[PDB]
């Protein structure tokens, strides 16, 4: 979800 | 029109962006790309950490508070044999941007990335270009200043 | 396997040739490069040419008998704020090429170049990256020397  | 975006690995969550093969994003534009990749521009001890487990590049780039070039070896080609998470004293042109991702891990994170992941609708084609040279393609924008969409 | 190669404009036949957006071309390769864009490394001359019609980058590439870095407009990430040909003293690793094509016109050519045109047959995949963007593949090899293959 908030990755790279 | 197309905007490629060459990436590198992350250390300790920090990498390096590069648009177009040259010297190209403003302040504003790095931290829409930085946003884009659900990520932030640096901190300095966030530069110091990646550095300390091997990372460097031969590219001045966009961080908090600095534009900065990471050295662990030095060579005469990049910052004049200098070493450190270097800071330039004339920063006031285009350059590469680094980001800092919260969710990497603390070594180095090779993984593929295969999209753009925090962008928006719009007609550019984006490619992701990782450091092993695999290419992702997308249709999208992220630019949010209008300066930098039309100079 | 993929090698790209961005190219910039003519400008007196002389342009830049970055490979895979890192500096990563050795002296031999360079001149390997040039051989196959139908090019030589250029002369010092030629250089000062191109640099005198308006032909500058941010990189250090060969030509022949030196490695040099064409500036224009002083910055402070470009030959330390320098203008002029300027000549790299720790001269080692490697960089990009610069290339002299001889059937080029005069002044500043952008004319889009469509292939690697004489590269030989091989079987990595070989991208031209205009200016503009605009990308060109083709399946080849253009290497000549053991050492920068292996």
């Amino acid at each position: 979800a908030a990755a790279v | 029109a197309q905007i490629d975006l060459n990436i590198t690995c992350r250390f300790a969550g920090v990498f390096h962006v590069e648009k177009n093969g040259r010297y190209s994003i403003s302040r504003t534009e790095a931290a829409d790309l930085c946003k884009a990749f659900n990520s932030t521009l640096p901190t300095m001890a966030q530069m110091e950490k990646a550095l300390s487990i091997g990372f460097e590049t031969c590219r001045y780039g966009f961080i908090e508070g600095h534009v900065v070039i990471p050295r662990i070896h030095p060579n005469s080609i990049c910052a004049a044999n200098n070493t450190g998470v270097y800071i330039l004293t004339s920063n006031t042109s285009q350059y590469d941007t680094y980001c800092f991702n919260a969710s990497a891990p603390p070594e180095e994170d090779c993984t593929s990335v295969t999209d753009l992941p925090n962008a928006f609708d719009g007609p550019i084609t984006i490619t992701i270009v990782n450091r092993d040279g695999t290419r992702y393609v997308q249709k999208g924008e992220y630019r949010t200043n209008p300066e930098d969409i039309y100079p």
